[PDB]
């Protein structure tokens, strides 16, 4: 122990954390979904694939 | 048009051209501002009744309504003035500059 | 919640309920070298009140980072010994001595009602910011500062002190100049041995005539000599026995008592005034001094980052913090 | 260097138009900030724009 | 052109995360290496320019521009390096991220491809120069300076952009080779006319032309030394490369239009030679000497013609490699004295052997001495007006024999004579004040090896 | 040997009410610290009655 | 005084403390590594290197080809009689001139 | 103030510029222009004192009058040809009177002086929240009313806003003052090229949205109201003041940094429909702005003014409260120029 009052930072929140990688992870996955589904999509319309 | 109209909107230039030449006293500005929605009252229930736009006979009422609420927050910025500075001058609303 | 701000009030949490009615702030006074010190820890100890020491230099270095002082170079730069050896110095530190314990004694006053609108604990005070306007009087009665000092010095005292509430007690320890210059001898400390008898009864006119009168008409005032005030048994009593319903605490509700704890808990705020560009000689600095001495206090162990970020002072996961 | 470089080729091109601006900022900027005095050129403005723009 | 614009973009986070002592180390490393690596550049086409993609195109006028900039940023770092020990490591961090801005707009700025984009990035050259004038001079002057700069070429550049949005909207494109292809001759009409003073009263306030001037003196003299290097030696060439990229669709309209411009040069650079002659200031001495060599390539752009290109590209070089080492020199004797008046430190040459060579040889070569870049470019641009007219000839020798009498002036001052006896705090010179010198001179006797490196595309 | 910073001069040429002060502006003052002017000795003038005698 | 100002400091001489100081650096070991990579990248690396790879550099300007093809058409004109400088650019019959 | 009444007053207010930008009914505009100035009001009262009882008082009158002269247009409007959509408008006079009172409303000159006093009256986050959303209410109506509106009037109004922004800015030292000035020349801008391109009047108007965002947050993080006070924050957090040059840099309109994307897009689209003259003296008027932003840049950054000796204690401590999305909009505010194809997304 170093400062004589406990910093409010001491710890990290492990709620915020936690809630921070699920949502950058959700993110991330409903992106590369979308992306492809939006290709198969133009390929059906288009009539290329 | 008629002349009615032509007096009515005469009474809003008129009533207008009270409100933006101040004299001593706040009050009477905001009676020039309560007299320029009289005005635009009469001239829109006279076009409306003229022409029997039956659903716009309730437009009137609204611009009523929002007169006097107009009215109130003149009312309360005045009241809060003449706590300030003793009377209801606008010479005291000074302090700002442009 | 979780931190004290509007989604709390709004939750709830009201000043009002928290207090027990025995939530109150004492300030002893007196004289330099009188027996206020003891008295306000007896006072403290005997009502279960929260003692706060008579702030001096480094108390903000007490209540920030680790509780070690700073060097006074980083933390005040004045010295009281100086000011005793030499009042009318050509550096301008008696001015800046005063100017600093103002600001000092307005964290700890902001301290103080923190805690105690917080807890509901009441708090005893060695001094306020109520009374640190005696100094400056002496001073300037004694020509160790100058008219544009007393000037500055009021208008930041304007600026700041106008938005706290005054103690409820105000314990005032009268004590003679010459017993005081007894005890000062007595005591053998050759700094304050060399404080002279005029300066002693600037300090006494300026409670007497300033102070207590000023005080007498917010709330209850006592008075204590130095027996009576050996005593604190029946001081204690008079203290438990005080009523008075003219002050400013009732009038007060949840909302002030809302704005107000917002007010202390933010201690930059609270010094916000502490800073205006007014440039006095005495207390105005370079550009290249502050340069220096600002790096200087970066370098300082835990006081280049936040408090809990930095590494060299044994914080971990910082990467995730 | 003296009469051209340091004192005309100054004069006419960067400390005059300093000095133009300057000029018509405090003519702008100094106002006594009287609702009376700028509501009447709310009224002069008004009138111009209903006469002069048709 | 991106295998030169990334490595920028790299020593950025390079010299953010390197050691406290290992800044100077690694930035001067690295830049050398882009500068090498940018040295490919000088392999061009007789017949057209290189064409990397959309975006940047690389041109015979380009390319030696390039290869100073690249080689100039090195230099400004060991400059910088002897003036900022005291600093801070966050401040010379800054510093160097300055100069690594400064040097990538530059580099986009002369390979943009189209008129806009060009615009884009050379005016933002002006926000790191800006910074670095008023945030590291000396003085109090160097407020005044960075406003005198800033608002000379923003007054200069604006009804530039007005313009150019206009030809993209008339003609369709504002991409230099369709320009060039569709180029079609301007009428003589007020709306040309116009059109035509909008562009090149933008490029000739960034030459600069005399009356337009005084925000370079102001500037050059209250910058620091990378500061000044780098104003003198590539940001006074930006105009002269606009004047010599945009002139293509400005005819005829030019024959009629430039005679104004010709007579403000002509003069100007008499009068701005005179002014050296009467300087109490090195630093003033330098920055007009610099005034009467971009008024020459002002001439040169004017009368346009294929002999005037050549020296025009070349004495763009020359001037900025020789200013650089003037500014260098100065900027030595500075922190010698800590004063930048010319008559108060004398002797230096009984005091300082090796820099009153290097002296010397500055000198020399910011007169005219054959066989020099610098006499090769002034000597096309003389012939190129005596071709325009027989008067010019007058102009230019009056100018030659002025540039040499100040030219020879300072280095007497400064270096010749008597010591002065108070001054007792002139240590030897380093070895890295020798070896700037040194990368500053060594190249310029190089490029007069083989001079057709230099002079443009009309070779 | 040192760069130059800004000192107390330069710190009030800017610490006016205005730049450029004229007559008018440099009669006025820039406005209190922290935005609240001191309150104004208005006199109450309560009203004064006789009740009575008749 | 109006400030409480730090004195101006004194001018440190790096030759002081190093007698075989280069100016690059306080630290002697910095000091010398700096002045050996400057020196070399720059001098060596930069001014050979470079100079010999620009005197080398390829023909891309084609000045011997162009030399050579002048070469080839001064010999056929002159052996057929035709002039060595062609009057025109174009061909006038391809020219469309207005009536 | 209760934090609920004042979270009640602010949703008020929105409701109001949504009831604004959603109506397609005149009486229904004018209802919600209302219904945002009532609950206004004591938005810049919350902190009590004189000088914010003067700068509200000034801008109810101001706001009032422009509400009367927009239902007098509303109603001759109305007269003319008995239609209550909001289209273009049936009756010049009407469309004048409505020009006359939005720009009233908007703050454009000559209607600009209650501007820098009600600004410099109320406090740091009522002058943000003023500017902010009192601008973006009735340049939606003006952008929805286009078609109709008189080039002539509506380039007049927003040359003399430029110029009168740039040398009001130019004499000003308090930081207030100089924010409404820069607030009355990006409003001429965005008015000078609404006649023709409503989507660059949009893509200004988010462009400054941002850039004062991050100006003022950043001196609400400070606490700096006046230039020598802005003056020591070098000394506290020498950060704050480097994103203030920059954002300042950015305001300014220098390349390559996001305050440079508004100007030259109108510059563009003005001169496609051959206005020259009125874009060149626009772009060169501008020079007033970026001399003041300069100004004031010296002062705080690139130079370093004397400090005090109680900052010291301000170094021991740090501040508690976070600003909101303060990063977003610094990053915002200056490096988004390469993403500029992005306004058709606006269109
Ligand atoms: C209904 C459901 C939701 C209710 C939410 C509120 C209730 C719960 C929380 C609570 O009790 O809040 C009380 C709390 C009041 O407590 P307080 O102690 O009186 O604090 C007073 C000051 O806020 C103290 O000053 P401050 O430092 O706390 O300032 C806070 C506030 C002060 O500023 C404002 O309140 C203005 C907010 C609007 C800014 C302009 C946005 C413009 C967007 C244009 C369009 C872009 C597309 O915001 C800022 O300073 C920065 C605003 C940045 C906005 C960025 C928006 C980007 C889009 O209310 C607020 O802070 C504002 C609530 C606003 C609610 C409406 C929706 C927004
Ligand atoms: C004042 C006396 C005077 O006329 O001095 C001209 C004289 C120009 O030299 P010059 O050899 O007499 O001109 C040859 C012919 O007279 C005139 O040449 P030209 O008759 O063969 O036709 C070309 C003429 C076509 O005539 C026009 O375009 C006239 C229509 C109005 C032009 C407005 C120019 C606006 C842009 C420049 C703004 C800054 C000046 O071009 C111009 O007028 C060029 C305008 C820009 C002149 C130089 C601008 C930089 C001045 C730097 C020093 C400022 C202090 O001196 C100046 O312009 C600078 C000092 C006066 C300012
Ligand atoms: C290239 C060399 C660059 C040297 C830079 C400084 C190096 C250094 O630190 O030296 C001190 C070092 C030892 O001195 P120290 O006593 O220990 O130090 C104390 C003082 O610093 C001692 O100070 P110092 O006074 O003894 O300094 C020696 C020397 C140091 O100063 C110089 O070296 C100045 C050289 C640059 C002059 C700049 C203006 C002219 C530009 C011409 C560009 C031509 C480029 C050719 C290719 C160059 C490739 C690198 O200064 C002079 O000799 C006075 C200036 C004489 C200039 C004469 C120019 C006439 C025109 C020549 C045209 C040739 C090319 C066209 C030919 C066409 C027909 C075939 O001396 C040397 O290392 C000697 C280097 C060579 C010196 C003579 C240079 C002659 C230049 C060519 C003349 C024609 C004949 C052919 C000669 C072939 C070889
Ligand atoms: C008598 C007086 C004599 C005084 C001078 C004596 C110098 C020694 C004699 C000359 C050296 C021998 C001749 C060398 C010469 O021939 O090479 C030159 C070449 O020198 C170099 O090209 C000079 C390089 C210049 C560029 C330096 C780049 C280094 C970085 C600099 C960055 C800054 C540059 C900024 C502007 C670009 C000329 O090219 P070229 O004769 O046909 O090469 C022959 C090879 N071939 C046949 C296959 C073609
Ligand atoms: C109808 C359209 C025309 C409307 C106006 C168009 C604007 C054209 C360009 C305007 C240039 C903007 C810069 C000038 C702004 C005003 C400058 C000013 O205020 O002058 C005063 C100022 C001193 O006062 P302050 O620094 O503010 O502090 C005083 C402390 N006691 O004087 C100065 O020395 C500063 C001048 C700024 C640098 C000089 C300007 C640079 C040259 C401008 C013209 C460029 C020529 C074009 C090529
Ligand atoms: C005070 C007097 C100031 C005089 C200097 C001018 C600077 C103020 C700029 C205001 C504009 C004045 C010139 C207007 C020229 C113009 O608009 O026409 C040019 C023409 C218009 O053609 P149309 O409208 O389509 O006509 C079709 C015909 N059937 O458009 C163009 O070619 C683009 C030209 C851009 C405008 C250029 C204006 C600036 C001219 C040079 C001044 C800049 C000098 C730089 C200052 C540095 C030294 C101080
Ligand atoms: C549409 C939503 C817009 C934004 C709404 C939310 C605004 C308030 C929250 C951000 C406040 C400022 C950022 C700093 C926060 C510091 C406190 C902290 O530790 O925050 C942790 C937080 C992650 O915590 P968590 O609750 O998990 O957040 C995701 C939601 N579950 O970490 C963060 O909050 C930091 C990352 C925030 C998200 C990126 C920044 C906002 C911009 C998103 C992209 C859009 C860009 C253009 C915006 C304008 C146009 C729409
Ligand atoms: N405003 C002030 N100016 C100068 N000195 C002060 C000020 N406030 C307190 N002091 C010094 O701090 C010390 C406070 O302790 P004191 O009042 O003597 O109680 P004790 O006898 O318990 O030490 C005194 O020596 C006094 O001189």
């Amino acid at each position: 122990k170093f400062y004589i009052r406990e910093p409010p930072h001491g710890s990290p929140d492990w709620l915020k954390v936690g809630l921070t990688l699920g949502t950058s992870v959700f993110l991330w996955i409903y992106l590369i979904k979308q992306h492809k589904e939006d290709v198969l999509e133009y390929k059906r319309r288009n009539g290329l694939e | 048009m008629p002349l009615v109209y032509m007096n009515i909107i005469m009474a809003f230039a008129i009533a207008l051209a009270g409100l933006l030449m101040y004299r001593s006293h706040l009050m009477s500005s905001l009676l020039c501002l309560e007299g320029m929605m009289l005005s635009l009252f009469i001239m829109s229930t006279l076009i409306i009744l003229n022409t029997h736009f039956t659903l716009a006979n309730m437009m009137p009422i609204i611009l009523l309504v929002f007169a006097a609420c107009e009215a109130a927050l003149g009312l309360s910025l005045l009241v809060m003035v003449s706590n300030t500075y003793g009377t209801d001058y606008v010479q005291n609303l000074n302090l700002l500059q442009c | 919640r979780l931190q004290y701000g509007p989604l709390a009030f709004v939750l709830g949490e009201r000043t009002t309920r928290k207090l027990t009615e025995t939530s109150k702030v004492i300030t002893v006074d007196g004289n330099i070298c009188s027996g206020k010190g003891r008295l306000a820890r007896e006072i403290a100890e005997k009502l279960g009140l929260r003692h706060f020491p008579e702030a001096g230099i480094h108390y903000a270095d007490s209540t920030t980072g680790d509780g070690k002082p700073l060097d006074v170079q980083l933390s005040g730069n004045c010295s009281l010994e100086k000011f005793y050896d030499d009042p009318k110095s050509n550096d301008g530190n008696s001015y800046r001595l005063q100017s600093w314990l103002y600001a000092s004694r307005l964290l700890q006053y902001a301290d103080a009602l923190e805690h105690l609108l917080s807890t509901g604990q009441g708090v005893v005070l060695e001094r306020s910011i109520y009374s640190d306007f005696v100094f400056l009087e002496a001073m300037y009665r004694q020509g160790f500062i100058r008219k544009q000092c007393v000037e500055h010095y009021n208008e930041v005292k304007k600026v700041t002190a106008c938005e706290y509430l005054p103690p409820h007690v105000v314990v005032y320890v009268d004590v003679p100049v010459p017993e005081i210059q007894s005890r000062i001898q007595k005591k053998g400390n050759p700094h304050e041995m060399k404080i002279t008898a005029a300066y002693l009864q600037d300090i006494e006119n300026a409670y007497k005539k300033t102070f207590l009168p000023e005080m007498s008409e917010k709330c209850e005032v006592l008075q204590y000599s130095a027996r009576e005030a050996e005593d604190a048994e029946k001081v204690v009593e008079d203290i438990e026995y005080l009523k008075c319903d003219k002050g400013p605490w009732p009038d007060q509700d949840d909302r002030t008592f809302h704005r107000l704890r917002m007010l202390v808990q933010n201690k930059l705020e609270v010094l916000n005034y502490t800073t205006i560009p007014v440039y006095l000689p005495e207390i105005t600095i370079g550009a290249h001094q502050s340069d220096r001495v600002f790096q200087k206090f970066t370098e300082l162990p835990g006081r280049k980052y936040s408090p809990g970020y930095n590494e060299d002072v044994g914080d971990k996961w910082i990467w995730l913090k | 260097s003296s009469l051209l470089d340091l004192i005309w080729l100054e004069t006419i091109l960067p400390k005059t138009t300093s000095f133009i601006q300057m000029k018509m900022s405090i003519m702008v900027s100094n106002q006594k900030g009287l609702i009376k005095l700028y509501f009447l050129s709310f009224l002069i403005t008004i009138m111009i724009s209903m006469t002069l723009f048709n | 052109m991106l295998k030169i614009i990334i490595p920028t973009t790299m020593l950025l986070p390079m010299t953010w995360m390197s050691k406290h002592n290992m800044i100077w180390i690694n930035a001067t490393v690295h830049s050398l290496l882009i500068s090498l690596i940018s040295l490919s550049l000088l392999n061009q086409l007789g017949e057209n320019s290189l064409n990397f993609s959309l975006t940047f195109f690389s041109d015979s006028l380009s390319a030696p521009l390039l290869v100073l900039t690249t080689w100039l940023l090195p230099l400004m770092l060991m400059a910088s390096q002897s003036h900022l020990s005291k600093e801070t490591t966050t401040r010379k961090k800054l510093y160097i991220t300055m100069l690594i801005l400064l040097q990538l707009f530059l580099i986009m700025t002369f390979t943009a491809t189209e008129l806009i984009l060009f615009y884009i990035l050379f005016e933002a050259t002006l926000v790191p120069t800006l910074i670095i004038i008023t945030r590291w001079g000396n003085q109090t002057e160097r407020l005044n300076a960075g406003l005198y700069f800033l608002f000379y070429t923003l007054a200069g550049s604006l009804p530039l952009l007005v313009a150019l949005v206009y030809i993209q909207n008339t003609t369709g494109s504002l991409n230099f080779l369709i320009i060039h292809y569709w180029s079609h001759p301007l009428s003589n009409s007020w709306s040309n006319i116009f059109m035509w003073l909008a562009c090149i009263m933008a490029f000739m306030v960034k030459m600069p032309l005399y009356g337009l001037h005084l925000w370079l003196p102001k500037a050059h003299v209250e910058a620091p030394i990378a500061g000044s290097m780098v104003l003198a030696a590539v940001l006074l060439k930006l105009g002269g490369y606009g004047m010599m990229r945009i002139t293509t669709i400005l005819n005829p309209l030019t024959n009629y239009m430039a005679y104004p411009f010709l007579m403000l040069s002509m003069w100007g650079m008499i009068m701005t030679s005179s002014i050296c002659l009467r300087q109490t200031d090195l630093k003033s001495l330098i920055a007009y000497s610099s005034v009467s060599h971009m008024a020459l390539v002002i001439v040169a752009i004017m009368i346009q013609t294929p002999w005037s290109f050549m020296g025009a590209t070349a004495l763009m070089i020359a001037h900025g490699l020789t200013s650089s080492m003037l500014f260098c020199l100065a900027n030595t004797n500075y922190e010698r004295v800590h004063s930048r008046t010319m008559i108060l430190a004398r002797g230096l040459q009984t005091l300082l052997p090796l820099m009153a060579t290097w002296w010397l040889v500055a000198s020399l070569t910011n007169l005219a001495l054959p066989p020099s870049i610098n006499l090769i470019g002034e000597l096309f641009i003389i012939t190129a007006s005596f071709s325009w007219s027989n008067i010019t000839i007058i102009l230019m020798g009056m100018n030659m024999m002025i540039t040499a009498l100040y030219s020879l002036y300072m280095l007497i001052t400064t270096q010749r004579g008597k010591y002065t006896h108070h001054i007792n705090n002139i240590k030897p010179s380093f070895t890295r004040e020798n070896a700037l010198m040194a990368l500053h001179i060594l190249p310029l006797l190089l490029l007069t090896l083989n001079p057709k490196m230099i002079l443009g595309p009309l070779y | 040997a040192r760069q130059w910073q800004p000192d107390v001069e330069w710190a009030e040429q800017f610490g006016g009410a205005v730049m450029y002060p004229t007559k008018e502006t440099a009669h006025w003052k820039p406005p209190p610290w922290n935005d609240v002017d001191p309150p104004k000795d208005t006199l109450v003038s309560n009203l004064t009655l006789n009740f009575g005698p008749q | 005084i109006r400030l409480q100002e730090d004195p101006d400091p004194e001018d440190e001489n790096l030759y002081e403390k190093n007698p075989d100081s280069h100016g690059y650096d306080k630290d002697p070991i910095v000091d010398l590594w700096n002045m050996r990579v400057v020196f070399f990248f720059g001098f060596s690396i930069v001014l050979v290197l470079g100079s010999t790879f620009v005197a080398y550099l390829p023909d891309y300007r084609m000045q011997e080809w162009a030399r050579r093809e002048a070469e080839r058409l001064v010999k056929y004109r002159e052996a057929n009689g035709l002039p060595l400088m062609e009057s025109n650019c174009f061909d006038p019959n391809k020219i469309q001139l207005p009536e | 103030m209760n934090p609920i009444i004042y979270t009640t007053l602010i949703m008020t207010v929105m409701s109001g510029t949504m009831l604004v930008m959603i109506s397609s009914h005149w009486l229904l505009i004018w209802i919600g222009f209302e219904m945002n100035l009532l609950a206004m009001i004591p938005v810049l009262m919350k902190n009590f004192n004189p000088r914010a009882t003067e700068a509200a008082t000034k801008y109810f009158l101001t706001q009032a009058t422009a509400s009367m002269m927009l239902m007098m247009a509303i109603i001759i409007n109305l007269l003319y040809s008995g239609q209550w959509t909001i289209t273009k408008m049936f009756n010049p006079v009407a469309m004048t009177m409505m020009t006359m009172a939005l720009a009233m409303k908007l703050g454009l000159s000559p209607f600009h002086f209650w501007v820098p006093e009600v600004t410099q009256g109320i406090s740091l986050q009522a002058g943000l929240l003023l500017l902010t959303w009192q601008k973006l209410a009735p340049l939606s109506v003006l952008c929805q009313i286009s078609q109709s509106i008189n080039p002539n009037l509506m380039l007049t109004m927003a040359m003399l806003s430029i110029l009168i922004g740039g040398w009001g800015g130019l004499n000003q030292t308090q930081l207030r003052k100089i924010m409404a000035y820069s607030s009355i020349a990006h409003m001429g801008w965005m008015t000078a090229v609404l006649p023709y391109n409503t989507t660059m009047t949009i893509l200004n108007l988010l462009i400054y949205i941002t850039m004062t965002l991050a100006m003022f947050m950043l001196l609400i993080h400070s606490s700096a109201t006046t230039t020598l006070s802005l003056s020591h924050t070098w000394n506290k957090m020498p950060v704050i003041t480097s994103l203030m040059m920059v954002t300042l840099l950015s305001m300014g309109g220098l390349p390559p940094l996001s305050g440079f994307m508004p100007k030259w897009m109108i510059i563009q689209e003005m001169t496609k429909n051959e206005s020259i003259i009125m874009p060149t003296l626009m772009a060169m008027t501008a020079l007033l702005n970026l001399y003041f932003y300069m100004r004031l840049a010296y002062s705080s950054s690139l130079t370093m003014f004397p400090s005090t000796n109680n900052m010291k204690m301000k170094w021991q401590f740090e501040h508690t409260k976070q600003m909101k999305l303060l990063p977003t909009m610094i990053v915002l505010s200056t490096l988004v120029l390469p993403m500029t194809p992005a306004l058709s997304s606006l269109n």
